[PDB]
């Protein structure tokens, strides 16, 4: 009423990441599999550094 | 296969209304007698 | 004027099939039996 | 016609201040604003709740 | 990626990696670049 | 995945260089990234989607044929699945959503075989021996479609193609519509081979009552407006003659590069008259023939409209080329590109005209359509779809267009098989016993090939928001006993699948869902040929544009 | 699995030999890198304590179960 715009009230702050859907927990698993790939060939005596 | 003309550009004039009847008939006649020779030679498939 | 029957070939079947969208013209057999024949093979595939 | 008068007597308050009355379905929006984070609480109540 | 910013380590775009055979050729040729300085 | 690799270390390429298992992982995520939008659209429990063009325009689509074509992907490994969706729409016309999911999972499940130091040449060989063993098993388990005395081998076929659409609930009404449409537009070719031209029926974008009250036209419906408003709209009486012309009927100039030149100004008006008269001499002989309805591809000038209004002839301009061939084919006329004969004279014969019983122009929500019904020589058909708006009818247009292709194949090939993931679950039990026989490294390739085929019945339960393992375990139990059936019918525990609306395993023959076997054949080969194309790539070389 | 892949040996021939040979290889059955074969580890005098194994499974089971009970991700700013 005090303004012609009447902005819609967002729940969270601007810039907050996305939310529920399909692939949220899968991204966390793929993030762990990504870090797990770096430590993968370092296993055993015949590994690498 | 086209109406009669050389490869270069030409000019056709019409001095009388009766000339158009001969032009429209003779243009298809040049296509007609080609089809007659194709029918005389019994050529069933053409590649252009 | 030089169009005649001696210069034409022959074939048993000339058709154009539509095999699931792919349109192709095919000729079957040549009765001329020249000295050196030719080879033609179509290549089909799922992807280009 | 090209532009509205853009809410006259709006200089009573600052430009940043905004009013939100019960009309225009805004109380429904406040219920919908609760519904955003309330559904986050659905997955988090009980022994099978998710952190 | 799935549209979201897939970042793991801080300063993701700055640092690089190298593996396989190309990582070895960078090592041996780097030694040959220093060996040519010392060989003469 | 982790970080970007070194850019041309002692290689001197203008573009990017990458190698190893990183790009092989990127191809898996690339095929999975484009397959996630296709996951939720599979099966009757799947939901539709909408694609916005950033101009306000949007279109609702369920099938992945045109969705992936609209989604402009820049990664070339994903383009093969984009073209695979377009390829499957051309030949089969159904199952575009399934080949993308099957091809993606075959690459995803084979990704574990890559890091086992199994070569891709050995993996595809194990997949190919599983393929030809699966095709023979499909050729053993299928069935011909004369099948039974009642039809309903065509009423049930439409339900499978009509499922997972907005009008899937109205499939009981539209099932009789599609079977009555394609049986009317049959033809004869190759000395006894019957063909069914898809898209020959006219799908009109009408608005009005509902999809349930869509009236099936017993004949072809032309979608075009009348030239003049003072013409007669309705033409009754039997034996209505149809004239199909294509020559240029409006007043046109002389030959393409000639110049009219005359010295005597007396004949300047006469040459103007005969140019206006020579076009009316063609209209004069059509009136002598007595053609009530005339259709023209090109325009119609006002000099010709006065003769049709006077003689009560229905002249319609702005027809298209592909339509008039079906009008002449249905009404019995022949396509006339020009009026001439082997002789030098110019005339028009009555044999060129068609025949139909009734022609009526109808208007419904700003859509004028000429309803031509009662073709004597050969029957025709058209479907007037009715819905909310044009963008909702585009889904119905694709729903009907896919239904014609499925009903086309079950008549061309009577062999069919049940839906609900029956054959996808049956091949797993057949290939597990075959995987142990071959012995060496191809056991894992044949085994993981079978595990990838189970994704079709699993996705039906995941999208249903129900417990999936119980349905898969029960479907696994019945199919497990099918191989050990112990023949002596009492060969039960076969031809069963999932029932999602109730959540039980029942007989698909009684439920009334079937699919032709040829769709399963071409989908498996095209899915595996796409899998062969992605697995064999080792290193990418992306050259930037100059 | 990965212990033999780094050695350059094929994993299928190894993993098929481990499963079908546990009857006579009751407990001390494992991989041997020297002879390029599989045999008893008690004769090779390779030993390792058990505390690495218990804390590995407990930490790994606690790690996977931590985020498996998570279906959200909130990142302010
Ligand atoms: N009523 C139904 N009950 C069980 N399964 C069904 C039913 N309708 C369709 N399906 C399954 O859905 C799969 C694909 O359906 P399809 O009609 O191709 O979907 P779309 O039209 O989106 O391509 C088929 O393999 C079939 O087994
Ligand atoms: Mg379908």
């Amino acid at each position: 009423n005090f303004g012609s715009q009447t902005p819609t009230i967002v729940v969270l702050k601007e810039g907050t990441d996305a939310s529920q859907g399909k692939g949220q927990i899968i991204s966390n698993i793929n993030a762990c599999v990504a870090v797990q790939e770096a430590l993968k060939p370092t296993l055993g005596p015949l590994g690498s550094d | 296969i086209s109406p009669p003309k050389p490869d270069t550009e030409n000019n056709i004039i019409v001095n009388d209304y009766r000339q158009m009847d001969k032009i429209l008939k003779e243009e298809r006649a040049y296509l007609l007698n080609i089809c007659k020779k194709i029918k005389k030679a019994k050529c069933n498939v053409l590649l252009i | 004027e030089l169009f005649t029957e001696d210069r034409l070939g022959s074939a048993d079947l000339v058709e154009e099939i539509d095999s699931d969208g792919s349109k192709i013209v095919r000729v079957t057999g040549i009765r001329n039996n020249n000295a050196r024949p030719t080879v033609s093979v179509v290549i089909r595939g799922a992807n280009n | 016609s090209l532009r509205l008068p853009q809410n006259p007597n709006a200089g009573l308050f600052k430009q940043g201040y905004n009013s939100y009355s019960n009309a225009d379905g805004q109380i429904i929006k406040s219920i919908a604003a609760i519904r955003e984070l309330h559904q986050m609480c659905l997955t988090s109540m009980g022994p099978c709740g998710r952190n | 990626e799935m549209g979201r910013p897939f970042i793991i380590v801080k300063d993701q775009g700055n640092k690089k990696r190298q593996h396989g055979l190309e990582a070895k050729k960078s090592h041996i040729l780097a030694a040959r670049s220093v060996a040519s300085i010392i060989k003469t | 995945q982790l970080f970007n690799n070194s850019r041309s270390d002692t290689l001197f390429l203008g573009g990017e260089k990458i190698s190893g298992d990183d790009i092989r992982n990127q191809n898996v995520l690339a095929t999975m990234a484009v397959a996630n939008v296709v996951k939720s659209s599979l099966g009757p429990v799947g939901l539709d989607k909408m694609l916005v063009d950033d101009i306000g325009d949007f279109t609702v689509t369920n099938d992945g044929a045109t969705i992936l074509s609209l989604l402009d992907v820049q990664h070339p490994a994903g383009k093969i699945l984009v073209e695979l969706a377009q390829q499957q729409d051309r030949e089969i016309g159904d199952g575009t959503t399934s080949v993308v999911i099957i091809a993606s999972e075959l690459l995803k499940r084979a990704n574990e075989l890559v890091k086992n130091k199994i070569h891709p040449t050995t993996i595809i060989t194990g997949f190919r021996v599983a393929l030809r063993e699966a095709i023979r098993f499909i050729n053993e388990v299928l069935s011909t479609s004369v099948d039974t005395l009642g039809k309903e081998t065509l009423i049930n076929i439409a339900k499978t193609s009509m499922s997972s659409k907005i009008i899937g609930a109205d499939s009981d009404f539209f099932s009789n519509m599609v079977v009555d449409a394609l049986l009317a537009v049959k033809t004869q070719n190759s000395k006894g081979e019957i063909k069914y031209p898809v898209k020959a029926v006219n799908v009109l974008k009408a608005h009005g009552k509902s999809a349930t009250e869509s009236l099936l036209v017993p004949g072809y419906a032309l979608n075009c407006t009348v030239a003049s408003q003072a013409m007669p709209k309705r033409i009754a009486g039997g034996n209505v003659k149809i004239a199909c012309l294509d020559l240029n009927l409006q007043k046109a100039r002389m030959a393409m590069g000639v110049q009219i030149n005359i010295d005597d100004p007396e004949q300047l008006e006469q040459i103007r008259k005969r140019e206006a008269g020579i076009v009316l001499e063609r209209v004069k002989k059509i009136i002598d023939a007595g053609a009530q309805v005339v259709l023209t591809t090109k325009g119609i000038d006002d000099l010709c409209l006065k003769e049709f209004v006077e003689a009560k002839i229905m002249g319609v301009r702005r027809c298209k080329k592909e339509d008039l061939r079906r009008i002449a084919r249905a009404t019995g006329a022949t396509l006339v590109s020009s009026m001439s004969n082997l002789e030098g004279e110019e005339t028009f014969e009555s044999s060129y005209l068609g025949l139909c019983d009734e022609v009526v122009q109808a208007k419904f929500s700003d859509d004028e359509c000429i309803l031509i019904k009662g073709t004597s020589k050969h029957s025709s058909s058209s479907i007037i779809l009715r819905g909310a708006n044009d963008y909702s009818l585009d889904e119905m247009e694709r729903s009907l267009h896919d239904s014609l292709s499925v009903v086309k194949r079950t008549l061309e090939s009577g062999n069919v098989v049940p839906g609900g993931g029956c054959v996808e679950a049956a091949l797993n039990i057949y290939l597990d016993n075959f995987a142990t026989t071959v012995g060496s490294r191809e056991q894992l390739a044949i085994a993981e090939f079978a595990a990838a085929l189970l994704i079709i019945p699993k996705t039906l339960a995941v999208n249903a928001a129900k417990d999936s393992s119980e349905l898969v375990a029960k479907l696994r139990s019945y199919h497990a006993a099918s191989q050990m059936a112990k023949p002596e019918k009492r060969r039960s525990y076969r031809n069963y699948g999932l029932d999602l609306i109730r959540g039980k395993i029942v007989d698909e023959i009684h439920a009334g869902v079937l699919e032709p076997t040829i769709s399963k054949v071409k989908s498996l080969k095209s899915a595996l040929e796409a899998c062969v194309a992605i697995l064999r790539i080792d290193t990418m070389i992306t050259v930037d544009p100059e | 699995r990965q212990l033999c892949e780094n050695a350059g040996f094929d994993a299928i021939e190894i993993l098929n030999k481990l499963r079908l040979a546990h009857s006579k290889g009751e407990k001390w059955y494992g991989v041997v890198f020297e002879t390029e074969n599989i045999g008893d580890n008690f004769a090779k005098f390779v030993w390792e304590p058990a505390l690495v194994k218990i804390n590995a499974l407990n930490s790994a089971t606690e790690a996977t179960n931590l985020i498996l009970s998570v279906d959200e991700t909130i990142t302010n700013k």
